[PDB]
């Protein structure tokens, strides 16, 4: 039943050897995405009442 | 125009649908729901079977339980007649396919001809085995996942009692769902003061039941639901108390200072000893109940034997009180 | 057996050291110069009535016009937001329901709960009827999501997640690795990866085709009740029971930011994002909902129109309205 | 001085009644949680009390302060009729509330099925119709008018009008308005108290070894209403059976004492924590 223990130590090995990137690059990518797509956000900028389906 | 036609059909459907829910709303408010919480090997499923009395595949299953019982007792022996049968039992100890053959079935009676059954505390087995080795439908034990629901009607009211089953249930999270239940029917074992739990040292099985009761009693969600308590397995308690072995004072040292209550309705013809124990078990249970609750909680103890005693009226009689106290408290008349 | 434990300690410390060597700076410092969003206030537009008991699930449709809700009354009602009209009331064999779904094609609706069995119905046949009954499983289900008309992914409380097959009614593949009850999941936009939040205070990143885990985040401190995804597809927000919400990153393999407040001592039941991933709406157990900021941790509005706890939340695919269900058997639409 | 000052004192009372019943009426409708089967009767009672305070109190105060009524004879006949209606309908609502509470307490299983929204609406409509039949029809038709020299002089004179009634109408109105619901409420509350005492005895027997609330609540509910209304209806028969023992001063004083029951009712009833929370919110 130590074999169940054996399975656990193999998985960690795979997850250890993966490529990583800096936090700053991910933050910049999120910044770019939000800045680009903030225009088409009805919750952020309210739409006119003449074009509001629920009103 | 065409649009006006489009609107008309939908309005009728909302009208048709809304009519149907009105009829079903009355039925929903006329049903009182009870939750059958308990502990393992406490006889809770026996109560449900007796409740299906209001309102042959299993026979193949009963043999499988018998096979499990023989294997557990034989394995327990390690802790000369038919030694080969004993070897054969070891040979047949774990066959995952079905085990139809007569020679093992014949051999099994012979092997029994031993004292392992007497040392029940040392190992873990099934209670039903002694009857099987030597009602029948309720005697067998089966572990199944899922909710068993029984609807029974009495005196122009409808009661829907359901039991939830978890083989390895712990740190239960589905208990949050049951907030509107009328009452919780808690079932305990009164003959488990001298047995271990799962063969792990654990503690006295009852100490596990009391610890479970404390968690149920003190909970944020179950802060307004009353509890009905059943002390199952009364017949086995009398036999053990009469027997010299398994002294009660050894496992629970607090019994020595305990004395009999001033108030008692000892059953007819009961020795001042069997009875004494009975109350202790109960009080131990109530002590937690009186500590908290603040008038929104109450415990109704009972002494029942699941095999013989009829208990349909007790639930109905007490359920009328639970609703009555709730209405009295709401109107401040209480 | 004890020798293998030595490798675990060395391997575990390797990941922590590697992660700590990639944290160049905090997220807040980078976005410190960004102008604040301001104050966001929204009011109820429609109120939906007809349920006899509390509600645990809700899921919008692809057309962003229809939605489905489930309750303990044994009903599975499909509403219409524009006109407030009920279209179908489906009776249920079991009165206990904990989840519901809505296929993208708009033809099938799924359900499940304490019965350990997932059920599938057929809206467009005209009588609603059961189509399949996926029953090989154990433990209460928590969530169900639709990939296509033939695939469905379910998670339950037996520490497993499986991918089913409607046509054959058998598990194509199974996922294992959790040590506690699994409580929530949702799919990626491309329907290739999905996560699962368990009760062991950890989240995992599975792979549907491969069938193996890829990453594990253990930044929380208690049970997890809900989880969402960023619209970009490279981040996901988790809301645990410790009155906190955290945002992770797949590429960075770190916890980027934490949302918490000293005046809140209640757990989170559901979280969701906005159309552009700017406002992180999150439900709460203290009878109202709070609107957070995904990058500033500044509250910008509170929705307190409910008389009980909130158990579900969702956002239309067009980003036009927010629907919140509660335990008082009432739905609401905010805009 | 005192006469002018006393009128200002009565002005404060009128303001409290109008505002007190308005708060209960608005809060019940605004919040869906406060809506229930038993709250329809409370809403009806609040509406009746508000109508009383808005209609009969200011005009009665003006009639007391200024010697001669100014609107006219027909209008003061209308005032008397609406006063009778508002007084009669208020009392019978409390009897309905007591009966509903007795049904809830004594028979719990069938309470949910017995009472419904349609049944409550029918009962309220029937009660209001019965109250209207006794009030408008005899008063407006001049059947109650008595024949006496002072009475006929007052009736013919349009300068002012005062209350003079026939023996039969006085007896019937007093009985139907007060005496019939009183014994019903007394029996109801006695049975409720007996049930509560039995339940408390059961609780004491079950887990006693290890009843001020009922008495206080019943004392408030019964004694306030009785002390407010009983003397007026015990002198109503008296001044008609016998020969002019009481003067109009004590009569009008007892009537004005009976008036303040409408103001006291919002404080006595609907004291639950939910009502307090709703009031705090709004
Ligand atoms: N002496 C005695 N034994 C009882 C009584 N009620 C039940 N039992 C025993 O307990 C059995 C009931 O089944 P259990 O083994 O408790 O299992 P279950 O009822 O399925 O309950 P769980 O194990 O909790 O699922 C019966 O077959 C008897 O062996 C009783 O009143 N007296
Ligand atoms: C002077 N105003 C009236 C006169 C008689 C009367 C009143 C109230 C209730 C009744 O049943 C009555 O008969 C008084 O409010
Ligand atoms: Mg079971």
């Amino acid at each position: 039943s130590i074999a169940q223990a054996r399975k656990l130590v193999e998985q960690l090995k795979m997850e250890a050897n993966i490529d990583r990137i800096k936090v700053s690059k991910a933050a910049a990518d999120l910044m770019a995405y939000c800045e680009a797509h903030a225009k088409e956000d009805p919750l952020l900028t309210p739409v006119p009442a003449s074009e509001n389906p629920f009103r | 125009e065409d649009q006006r036609n489009e609107e008309k059909a939908q309005r009728e459907a909302n009208k048709k649908i809304e009519k149907q829910l009105q009829k079903d709303k009355q039925v929903y408010r006329a049903t009182h729901r009870l939750l059958l919480l308990g502990a393992g090997e406490s006889g809770k499923s026996t109560i449900v079977k007796q409740m299906r009395i209001l309102h042959a595949t299993k026979v193949q299953d009963i043999k499988n339980n018998l096979k499990e019982a023989i294997e557990t007792i034989v394995a327990a022996m390690s802790n000369p007649e038919n030694q080969f049968r004993v070897d054969y039992i070891l040979s047949v100890m774990n066959v995952p396919d079905f085990d139809f053959p007569p020679e093992f079935y014949e051999h099994a009676k012979a092997l029994w001809e031993r004292a392992c059954y007497e040392r029940s505390n040392e190992y873990q087995l099934i209670d039903c085995a002694q009857y099987f080795l030597d009602q029948d439908l309720l005697r067998c034990r089966v572990l199944t996942s899922g909710i068993f629901e029984t609807k029974f009607q009495v005196d122009k009211v409808n009661f829907h009692m359901f039991d939830v089953g978890g083989q390895r249930d712990e740190r239960r999270k589905w208990i949050q769902c049951f907030n509107d239940v009328t009452a919780i029917i808690f079932v305990v074992a009164s003959s488990s003061y001298n047995m271990v739990i799962r063969e792990d040292n654990q503690t006295n099985r009852l100490q596990e039941a009391l610890n479970l009761f404390k968690s149920i009693w003190n909970n944020r969600w179950l802060r307004t639901i009353s509890v009905i308590l059943f002390l199952n397995k009364q017949d086995l308690l009398a036999e053990k108390v009469l027997a010299g072995k398994s002294k009660i004072e050894d496992y629970f040292p607090e019994f020595a200072r305990y004395t009999t209550p001033e108030d008692a309705t000892p059953e007819p013809g009961e020795d001042p000893r069997v009875t004494r124990a009975k109350y202790f078990i109960r009080d131990e249970f109530l002590r937690i109940s009186t500590a908290s609750g603040d008038g929104r909680h109450y415990c109704y103890p009972h002494f029942t034997c699941a095999v013989d005693t009829e208990n349909i009226r007790r639930v109905f009689n007490d359920c009328r009180d639970i609703i009555q106290r709730m209405h009295l408290r709401q109107y401040e008349l209480l | 057996l004890d020798q293998l434990r030595q490798e675990a300690e060395q391997l575990k410390n390797q990941i922590r050291d590697a992660r700590k060597a990639c944290a160049d700076a905090t997220l807040s410092q980078i976005t410190n110069n960004i102008d604040p969003v301001g104050r966001i206030q929204m009011r109820t537009r429609r109120t939906l009535r007809g349920h006899l008991a509390k509600i645990y699930a809700m899921h919008w449709g692809t057309d962003s016009r229809l939605l489905v809700s489930a309750s303990q009354d044994g009903k599975l009602i499909i509403w219409d937001s524009y006109t407030t009209n009920k279209v179908h009331a489906i009776p249920l064999r079991s009165s206990w329901v904990m989840t519901c779904a809505y296929a993208p094609s708009g033809n099938y609706v799924a359900c499940g709960g304490l019965d350990n069995i997932c059920s599938i119905y057929n809206l467009k046949t005209g009588n609603v009827r059961v189509s399949r009954e996926l029953a090989g499983h154990t433990g209460y289900l928590s969530c169900c999501r639709f990939l296509d008309d033939n695939q469905i992914v379910t998670s339950s409380g037996d520490t497993t997640c499986a991918l089913w097959d409607i046509e054959t009614g058998q598990q194509t593949t199974t996922f294992t690795g959790h040590t506690g009850d699994v409580m929530s999941l949702s799919l990626a936009p491309d329907t290739r990866l999905f996560v699962s939040g368990a009760c062991d205070a950890s989240a995992k990143l599975w792979d549907v085709r491969e069938g193996m885990c890829r990453q594990t985040f253990t930044g929380h401190e208690s049970d997890i009740n809900a989880i969402c995804f960023f619209p970009n597809g490279n981040a996901f927000a988790t809301g645990s029971d410790d009155a906190t919400c955290r945002l992770f990153d797949l590429r960075a393999d770190q916890e980027l930011m934490t949302y918490s407040h000293d005046n809140i001592i209640c757990g989170i039941t559901s979280v969701s994002f906005s159309k552009s991933g700017r406002l992180l709406l999150a439900g709460y157990d203290d009878f109202n909902c709070n609107v957070w900021d995904a990058l500033k941790a500044d509250r910008a509005g509170v929705l307190a129109g409910h008389d009980n706890r909130v158990s579900c939340l969702g956002v239309t695919d067009d980003g036009m309205a927010v629907a919140t269900g509660s335990w008082d058997s009432f739905l609401k639409i905010w805009n | 001085v005192w006469v002018v000052g006393m009128g200002i004192v009565m002005s404060l009372i009128v303001l409290a009644i109008v505002f007190g019943n308005v708060l209960v009426i608005t809060a019940i409708a605004k919040f869906e949680r406060l809506q229930t089967v038993t709250n329809y009767f409370i809403t009806s009672l609040a509406c009746a009390d508000l109508v009383m305070g808005l209609a009969v109190v200011p005009f009665g105060a003006a009639h007391i302060l200024t010697k001669t009524w100014t609107f006219g004879n027909f209008w003061c006949e209308f005032w008397t009729s609406i006063d009778v209606l508002c007084v009669t309908a208020s009392i019978e609502t409390l009897c309905v509330i007591a009966v509903d509470r007795y049904f809830a307490i004594t028979s719990p299983f069938k309470y949910q099925s017995l009472l419904t929204k349609n049944k409550a609406r029918v009962i309220i409509l029937m009660v209001w119709i019965v109250s209207g039949l006794t009030s408008f029809l005899p008063i407006q038709m001049h059947w109650y008018r008595a024949t006496h020299q002072e009475a006929i002089n007052c009736y013919a004179e349009e300068t002012c009008c005062d209350f003079f009634t026939n023996q039969a109408y006085a007896i019937a109105s007093s009985i139907v308005s007060f005496y019939v619901p009183l014994v019903i409420m007394v029996f109801v509350y006695s049975r409720v108290f007996q049930e509560a005492k039995r339940q408390l005895q059961k609780i004491d027997k079950s887990e006693g070894r290890f009843e001020h609330k009922a008495l206080k609540t019943l004392g408030i509910i019964m004694g306030t209403f009785t002390l407010c209304w009983l003397p007026f209806f015990i002198v109503n028969i008296v001044h008609v059976i016998q020969d002019n023992l009481i003067r109009k001063e004590v009569y009008i004083l007892l009537n004005w004492i009976g008036y303040v029951n409408s103001g006291f009712n919002p404080l006595i009833y609907c004291r639950s924590p939910d009502f307090r929370i709703a009031f705090q919110e709004l």
